[PDB]
């Protein structure tokens, strides 16, 4: 009935909600509300189906591979091994998460929330991972990868479409599909049920976990949540950027050390994120300025744009924060995507491997490209721009 | 902290799949080699009659002595039967009279062929100079 | 806070890169060579006995004298033993009337091989013509 | 509606008795 | 009575032939006959004459 | 922003090319 936004503190009263369209902050116009849209049941429904299509949609091959005359078989588990088995256990274990691991989390979170209901069991963390568990399920990246791995290999071998990638693409429907449909304010309300208040009182907090708008008990935590309930974050201008220092840090290995390994004909070219995005633009310019502006250029504007705000923390700028607000938004919708070329390289690898004519390998750089990914995905969810707007 | 369950996930597959790899690693044996050709740090097999078991994973040198320190692990189905009379050579892709010989290892790799017998026990092994006769 | 760990992490283990980079292109050695055939500058190995040791950095010209400066970044293992009677040459995938060896040469392209002696000290050598014999 | 998890069920019945139906045999050479 | 026997690229002085196996890498070549029934054979040395 | 990284990236292009550019000479 009345709710305060959780991005620039306006109290506001919240009208009630159709199932067409949703609701937004009058001050800055964010997403706020979602209302309908699909039940428990329907939800239930998508995970059973999603368990009943994942094993045939990961083991089964994506696509078969004609190169020098051998036929190959190629899928993201067997990237995903050969990855651990070359010795990068973290990287393999980081792809796995983010495009198997993943679903396989939302799925046993919609289980356990189901039999929670059927039994009686806690289910107030579960909420908050299925919350912040859309960030890190990334099939469409992992789509986006395999058609830019196939594009890339189509002039070295013959390409055929497997009997796998029909599952795979009707898994990412279903998963779009899904996310998209699910609501977490909604289960959060049906789950634990609470009040709303008299719409002005001046002294509300807005949990970060729940969205939930209210006064912390005598406890100080959440009336719907099991978590401390603050004004603001308590450390997060520290560890934003400590996130960014970090990021800042791993960067540098990630395009001095070579990233990718080719053994042709037994030499070794060993060459860098540079040196093959150069060789790229030389051979498949196409190709190659999506793989640019997806490997090199977002993460230095996430950079950039982070160490911006923090100065403009700092320095209690009051100019255009009209703007940082629009470009830090960009920044939190456009910093799931940079996770591509781990995905095209994991891919690669698992296709081009022959003995000695050509084996395409991982070198030591691909790690601490996606450990700054993740930093810097990290320090951008956990800015908080309530910050920003009392800069002023 | 409730926060605390998804990365908490996120670090146990990390340690299970680190585990797996170590499971899978085995135990390190030293050869000393006259001359490593062509034996890659990353990738070399290591085969009982082609079957790929061990993996080279270290080299280096004896302080410049003319002795290749080379650091091979091997799993443990080989590990239950290595003995001290276990022997190791280089298969590189040389060329003979009257027919050529290793064109598989002209394919794959210069490798290791290893052959056992009834010693006791051994981890420091010396290679020999070519393939002897095993009938 | 616990959080700010993190950085100081990256930032060792940034260091602990900057010191295996310190350590891999140890120093600068200058070769004089009369051909540099099929020396790559990016990549050209320098092997002893076929292991890879020194990586060739930079190729340039002695304003056009007949003689080709090689800069070639050796590692530290082998600057210890790095002395004056240290010889280089250039192996090619020759395959003249004479004589067809170097098929090494022609799987992997153009390397450079070294053998070390008893002298002192020298930074600035003359790659041989052939390959000597060491015994 | 529930047409499209039916026939995303229907789907994955048939592609798991495609993949019942032709698996081959086990054979141990020396 | 099913034989099999393993193809590998065989380039002695006596015989060059195996170029599919040269090209494709080794692989296994099988003769069946007429026997009952076994699931546990031993490889031959060479490749049989067939007709 | 994102032109800016473009204008810097190009920038960068033509000063690479420009350092290592030398001179055409034509032979038959
Ligand atoms: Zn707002
Ligand atoms: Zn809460």
């Amino acid at each position: 009935d009345y709710q305060r936004c959780p991005q620039c503190d306006m109290l506001f009263s919240l009208p009630e909600i159709n199932s067409h369209q949703s609701a937004y902050c009058p001050r800055c116009q964010a997403k706020i509300r979602d209302g309908r849209d699909w039940s428990l049941t329907r939800l239930a429904a998508m995970a059973f189906t999603m368990l009943l299509l994942m094993p045939f949609a990961w083991g089964e091959p994506l696509l078969h591979i004609w190169l020098l005359g051998i036929r190959i078989d190629a899928n993201v588990m067997q990237g995903i091994w050969q990855m651990t088995k070359q010795g990068d256990a973290i990287t393999g274990s980081m792809v796995f998460f983010c495009v198997i691991g993943a679903p396989l989390i939302l799925v046993t979170s919609i289980a356990y929330l189901w039999f929670g209901n059927r039994l009686g069991m806690n289910l107030r963390p579960v909420l908050l991972m299925l919350e912040r568990l859309k960030e890190w399920v990334m099939l469409d990246i992992y789509l986006v990868g395999i058609g830019v791995a196939s594009i890339k290999v189509q002039d070295y071998a013959h390409i055929q479409a497997g009997v796998g990638l029909f599952s795979f693409v009707a898994l990412v429907i279903l998963t779009t599909v899904t996310l998209s449909h699910l609501n977490v304010e909604e289960l959060w309300e049906r789950f634990y049920p609470q009040r709303p208040a008299t719409r002005r009182d001046e002294k509300l907090r807005v949990c970060l976990g729940c969205h939930f708008t209210g006064y912390p008990d005598q406890r100080g935590r959440c009336p719907r949540c099991h978590i401390p309930l603050r004004l603001r974050r308590r450390h997060s201008l520290q560890k934003c950027w400590a996130a960014l220092l970090a990021s800042i840090v791993l960067l540098l290995p990630a395009n001095l050390l070579p990233i990718s390994i080719i053994y042709l004909n037994g030499g070794r070219q060993e060459d860098t994120i540079l040196s093959g995005i150069m060789s790229l633009a030389s051979s498949n310019i196409a190709v190659a300025g999506i793989v640019f502006i997806a490997s090199i250029l977002v993460p230095f504007t996430k950079v950039i744009v982070m160490f911006t705000l923090l100065l403009s923390i700092h320095f209690k700028c009051q100019q255009g924060l009209r703007t940082r607000i629009l470009l830090l938004r960009m920044v939190t919708w456009i910093g799931r995507w940079s996770m591509l070329d781990l995905f095209v390289i994991s891919l690669t690898m698992s296709l081009i491997n022959r003995d000695q004519i050509l084996a395409f390998t991982m070198g030591p750089a691909a790690f601490y490209f996606g450990a700054a990914v993740i930093l810097t995905i990290l320090a951008v969810e956990w800015l908080d721009s309530r910050l920003l707007w009392d800069a002023h | 902290s409730p926060f605390w369950l998804l990365p908490f996930i996120a670090l146990m597959i990390a340690s299970w799949l680190i585990w797996d790899s170590y499971q899978d690693r085995g135990n390190t044996v030293t050869i000393d080699f006259m001359s490593a050709d062509g034996i890659v740090p990353g990738r070399t097999p290591v085969r009982y009659q082609g079957v790929e078991v061990g993996t080279v994973q270290d080299i280096s040198l004896s302080d410049d002595l003319r002795k290749i320190e080379v650091k091979v692990s091997i799993k443990s189905d080989m590990k239950d039967a290595l003995r001290e009379e276990t022997q190791f050579w280089l298969v590189t892709p040389k060329a003979s009279l009257a027919g050529v010989s290793g064109l598989d290892a002209l394919v794959g790799g210069n490798y290791i062929g290893m052959m056992p017998g009834k010693g006791k026990e051994q981890d420091h092994f010396v290679a020999l100079d070519t393939q002897p006769k095993y009938r």
